[PDB]
């Protein structure tokens, strides 16, 4: 899914 | 419209996070306290700020049209210096109120410390600190393309749900727990001074100018919590993708830059010298 | 009795000498100086930046090389600054950190300093081994000291805060003279080119010419309304510009006996804390305390220019001995030393 | 007798500044236009400075 | 007044080494810089070394560079010079000078009394041509010497320094900057010059003024005294 | 040049000399000690140990600078300056004369000459954030004097209750209401004892209370 600063 | 206007939230937060803040460093380079404890702690916090919503521009080219603009070594390193002006950021909130700490809850013990040499000491070791947890986001600044093609910017995994549990102790929770303990004690030795020893009627003081101590806080905590509830989120319970929660983790995002749109507002108006360097610049 | 007998003799006296000084004052020192150009924008740069006092700067002197500067500041420092490189020679410590004056020997082999601790200490520079010792300490003032400043290497004229200026021995380390006709706290000296006659300013809003070897008050000055806070010489050394708490500067002749032209703007209504001449005695630089100096042209009586770089109120200038430069200390800390620009 | 004193003191000493003979302004402060024409050209606040032979040069 | 009285060795092989020390008294020791000079037998000064005031600089001379370290101790005021694997070229007496640079100081003024050393078994050279001058006193004497390059610097000042070693005692410093007099010396002796020649002017001679007239230079480290003019009377 | 490169090796000799004397003086606590004449305030500095009489009486990790403008028979205006940036005010009153009139002019009963000076210096442009401490010197002293008369000579406006601990109600407050500046300075009060620690205990943590809201408003909180 998402992760960090973006999907 | 869900990537337009949010797109156009980002460049008000890149004007005021680097224009508001800027002049933080226009008043304490020319009109200067420049050698005072207070004024090297808040320079780099007016330096990490600053060039912080610099690398804002690129992740808001990013999520207009989803991709990566370049995709290229220079996609590789705006996220590698958004680590470094955003964990080094949130650690010089903490040397703060550290700083605070000990000028106000030990003021005799201090300036044995507190010595303007040494705090030019502690500004050049935060920032060693902060490339010590960031080379996990250095080394894998990687290139992935999975949601309807158009390659973007982020890390490549190999160690994949402990990055963000990584950066939620060193990120929000330590930053937040040394805070709140080291404006904690100010407020009980502002009432154990003024309303116990050496005292008078003056104690209103421990309970008007400590909401000034709590707002610093419910800013911490509305710019940085739910980011790092929604990574947790996203990493043990996997959801569908949504147009929606692509506009709502990408509007999160930016709430994390308002952080550093408080902090030159937060910790340069009501100071001292700052108060009135402004007021006579 | 006799109380009103010396009072109306009295009133004899000054008015003999009222209106005999307005018996020769023919025309307005403004009427007669339309003939002659302005002097024009004096925009002046701060060249080098002596930083390193840490409390307020209260007395600067400059050397008789023009390049060697003393200068004392509230912190207890006296400090002498190679003005060409920005650096220091010498930094001397002091006693009693409540400084209100120092000065520089025209041999250069001493500096002396004074303030609350009513003592005008001296220091040997040029000794045999690498440090600074005090020589003499010149003790017998009962008021704050508030200018010391050398004859020669051996005479050192002092005034005080017990209205009294006196002439010294440093040889022998006691008054050679006392002069004493001030009513009020006096406030400045200024010793002549010649070293033979000198001026002081006092808090009575009166300033007086001495002679230093006879002792007794030549001449008396009134036409302030408030306490003179600088008095400093004219190259010519027959004329003084005294600088008061009425924010005004007003300009006298000795021979003269009176004011000639007085320099003020009704946007200032704040003190004047130090006075000096320039080498053609055509600009007056006066460092005044809405935080800036102000360099008045003495025979127009404008505002030639602003030396605006001063956080706190300017408290002491000196320009040099040929005109190259003029040192601003201030209570900020810093000396701005100020030279035009082509 | 402290203030006959102080007041005999200070009756002499005027006149012992009323003997000073003052010259009139237009013959007095003319000594002081006239100083600064044969030193206007030789002071450096006052008319620019060669700027190489300057020793203030930043 | 002022006193530095150095010690140390005597007769030391080839292969062994030696340390020097220079005890100072009188003076405030950690203004000054201090140097080595020392002097071979029936030959000229030669610069060894340097300890800038605090230790901040240490300039050694190419002969020694490595072979020899300089100490200074300011709470003891005393100075050091240790020196190791010891050549014949290392048989001289050894001089402990003070100096202090501010601005118009005389450097180079007070010199210690000496110390033999004898074993057993690019830069600026100044040229004194002259080595022998026997005169009569009352009358002028001038000693001239070269430079390689201008002394006079862009600051203003030129840096030769003249010095006068009298038979059985150590050197004095005379004119310091090639210009001015130094402290304690009569006004009869005199510097003047321009750029590269210059000239020591005695005006009238005494008794006392016979010894070995040394120049050096202060413009750049190596500091170089050339071969001394040896007068006679 | 190579001499002017141990001028500089030098200067910058001096300035960490400087910067290091400089840092040990914004360490210790100064303390202008004011008074109307008579005001023992030779009493106070008896506890803690021609111009500036400096004192120096650092007890508990503190160092302390009293500086006892006494002599100075000149113009104070001239010279308060020079205590612009300074701690604390110790200002000292003798509560022992509140019938006690001046030889002067016939003048008021030296509370109305002391009341005179407070004022003058509560409000004085260089002390609008210089918070006074202030004594009330002869405590056990006026207890003697409010049987004999009461203080109606003094302020014949104060209510009355003719008792030792009424004359803080009348006294006490009637200094702190010239503080002007209410804002800005706080001032202290105490009743000067003979006891060793309650007089100049008190000055070492009512300055812990200057110090701490020094801080706090340098630090941006209050």
């Amino acid at each position: 899914x998402c992760f960090x600063k973006t999907c | 419209t869900s990537n337009a206007v949010l797109t156009f939230i980002y460049f008000v937060v890149c004007i005021i996070g680097l224009c508001g803040n800027t002049l933080v460093i226009y008043v304490i380079l020319r009109y200067a306290k420049m050698k005072t404890i207070t004024n090297i702690y808040i320079l780099n916090l007016a330096i990490a700020d600053e060039l912080f919503m610099l690398g804002l521009p690129f992740l808001a080219m990013q999520v207009a049209l989803v991709h990566w603009p370049f995709g290229k070594a220079i996609c590789r390193v705006v996220m590698t210096v958004d680590g470094i002006n955003q964990f080094t950021s949130i650690f010089c909130l903490t040397v703060m109120s550290i700083d605070r700490y000990l000028a106000v809850v030990h003021p005799i013990k201090s300036a044995k410390w507190r010595r303007p040499r040494t705090a030019k000491m502690i500004t050049m070791a935060v920032w060693g600190v902060s490339l010590l947890v960031i080379l996990p986001i250095m080394i894998y600044a990687g290139l992935r393309s999975n949601q309807w093609g158009r390659s973007s910017c982020t890390i490549n995994w190999p160690w994949y749900t402990g990055f963000i549990i990584y950066t939620f102790i060193l990120g929000f929770l330590v930053p937040l727990t040394i805070i709140c303990l080291c404006y904690l004690f100010i407020i009980i030795k502002v009432k154990s001074s003024g309303i116990r020893v050496g005292s008078s009627k003056r104690k209103k003081s421990e309970k008007k100018v400590t909401r000034m101590v709590s707002i610093v806080v419910a800013v911490f905590i509305f710019c940085w919590l739910p980011f790092y509830i929604f990574n947790v989120s996203s990493v043990s319970m996997a959801i569908s993708p949504t147009p929606a929660l692509k506009g709502m983790f990408d509007f999160v995002v930016v709430l994390t830059y308002a952080n550093s749109c408080a902090n030159p507002i937060l910790y340069a108006f009501l100071s001292d010298n700052f108060k009135k360097s402004f007021q006579n610049v | 009795s006799e109380l009103d007998q010396l009072r109306q003799e009295a009133e004899q006296l000054k008015n003999q000498i009222r209106d005999a000084r307005k018996a020769c004052a023919d025309a307005t020192l403004s009427q007669i100086t339309n003939n002659i150009d302005p002097v024009g924008r004096i925009q002046m740069r701060t060249r080098r930046t002596l930083r390193g006092h840490l409390a307020k700067i209260y007395a600067m002197h400059w050397g008789t090389d023009s390049r060697l500067l003393v200068s004392a500041s509230q912190d207890g420092k006296l400090i002498i600054w190679d003005s060409y490189t920005t650096n220091k020679v010498h930094a001397i410590p002091l006693r009693s950190s409540w400084v209100m004056t120092c000065a520089y020997a025209p041999s250069g082999n001493y500096v002396a300093c004074g303030g609350l601790d009513n003592i005008c200490s001296i220091y040997n520079l040029k000794t045999r081994e690498g440090n600074v010792r005090v020589s003499r300490e010149l003790a017998g003032h009962t008021g704050y000291l508030s200018c010391c400043r050398f004859l020669d290497d051996n005479q050192i004229v002092t005034s005080s805060g017990d209205t009294t200026c006196a002439l010294w021995d440093i040889e022998t380390g006691q008054q050679t003279t006392t002069f004493t006709g001030h009513t009020g706290d006096v406030m400045s000296l200024s010793l002549a080119p010649d070293t033979r006659l000198f001026v002081s300013g006092a808090c009575d809003a009166s300033a007086k010419l001495w002679d230093v070897r006879e002792g007794m008050c030549r001449q008396t000055f009134t036409g302030h309304e408030s306490d003179i806070n600088a008095i400093c010489f004219f190259p010519n050394g027959n004329a003084f510009a005294t600088g008061s708490d009425d924010a005004t500067c007003r300009l006298f002749d000795l021979r003269a006996d009176q004011e000639l032209m007085t320099y003020s703007h009704d946007n200032i209504i704040c003190g004047i804390t130090s006075v000096s001449f320039s080498k053609s005695g055509r600009l007056l630089l006066a460092g005044y305390d809405d935080f800036n100096c102000n360099v008045w042209d003495a025979l127009k009586a404008d505002r030639a220019g602003v030396l605006a770089g001063h956080d706190n109120r300017v408290s002491c200038l000196g320009v040099t001995d040929d005109g190259m430069a003029v040192a601003t200390g201030s209570w900020d800390s810093f000396l701005k030393i100020w030279n035009g620009s082509s | 007798t402290a203030s006959i004193a102080q007041a005999r003191k200070l009756v002499e000493q005027l006149k012992m500044e009323a003997n000073i003979d003052r010259i009139k302004v237009s013959k007095a402060a003319a000594d002081l236009m006239a100083y600064c024409e044969a030193h206007a050209k030789e002071d450096p606040l006052l008319t620019p400075v060669p700027a190489s032979e300057n020793p203030f040069r930043e | 007044d002022v006193q530095l009285v150095e010690s140390g060795g005597g007769l030391v092989q080839p292969g062994g080494s030696r340390k020097l020390s220079c005890s100072a008294s009188g003076f405030a020791f950690s203004s000054f810089g201090m140097h080595w000079v020392r002097q071979a037998p029936e030959k000229g000064l030669e610069w060894v070394a340097y300890i800038s005031s605090g230790s901040g600089t240490i300039y050694y001379a190419d002969t020694v560079k490595g072979r020899f370290t300089i100490s200074r101790d300011d709470p003891k005021n005393t100075l050091f010079l240790q020196m190791t694997s010891l050549r014949s070229e290392d048989t001289a007496m050894y001089y402990c000078v003070r100096s202090i640079y501010y601005y118009g100081s005389s450097p180079f003024d007070f010199w210690g009394q000496g110390t033999t050393l004898t074993v057993s078994s690019s830069d600026i050279v100044m040229t004194q041509a002259t080595s022998s001058v026997p005169v009569t006193p009352g009358e002028s004497v001038s000693i001239s010497c070269r430079s390689s390059k201008s002394l006079l610097h862009s600051n203003g000042n030129t840096y030769l320094y003249w010095f006068l070693q009298r038979p059985g005692q150590s050197p004095q410093l005379l004119i310091y900057r090639m210009s001015n007099l130094a402290s304690g010396v009569p006004d009869r002796f005199s510097g003047s010059g321009s750029g590269t020649a210059f000239t020591l002017t005695i005006s009238r001679l005494e008794a006392e003024d016979v010894g070995v007239y040394y120049c050096m230079q202060h413009l750049e480290y190596p500091l170089t005294f050339g071969a001394g003019t040896k007068l006679e009377l | 040049s190579a001499e002017d490169k141990a001028a500089v090796e030098r200067s910058k000799m001096i300035d960490r000399n400087l910067r290091e004397d400089g840092e040990k003086a914004a360490r210790e606590v100064k303390l202008l000690l004011l008074g109307a004449g008579e005001s023992g305030k030779n009493t106070i500095v008896k506890q803690m140990k021609t111009g500036i009489v400096e004192t120096h009486f650092t007890f508990k990790d503190l160092h302390f600078k009293m500086f006892d403008v006494g002599a100075q028979r000149s113009e104070r205006k001239k010279w308060i300056h020079c205590f612009e940036g300074v701690t604390a005010i110790i200002f000292c009153v003798a509560l022992s004369d509140y019938d006690l009139v001046l030889a002067e002019d016939e003048e008021m009963n030296r509370m109305h000459e002391s009341m005179k000076l407070f004022d003058s210096i509560c409000n004085n442009k260089w002390f609008t954030d210089t918070s006074i401490i202030l004594f009330l010197n002869k405590k056990d002293l006026f207890e003697e004097k409010i049987k004999k008369s009461p203080l109606t000579i003094c302020y014949p406006e104060y209510a009355g209750s003719n008792t030792y601990e009424e004359a803080a109600a009348y006294i006490q407050c009637q200094f702190e209401d010239l503080n002007k500046r209410k804002d800005t300075k706080e001032i202290y009060t105490h009743f000067t004892c003979s006891t060793d620690t309650k007089n100049v205990q008190f000055v070492f943590d009512a300055v812990t209370d200057v110090i701490i809201k020094n801080n706090l408003k340098d630090c941006g909180l209050f």
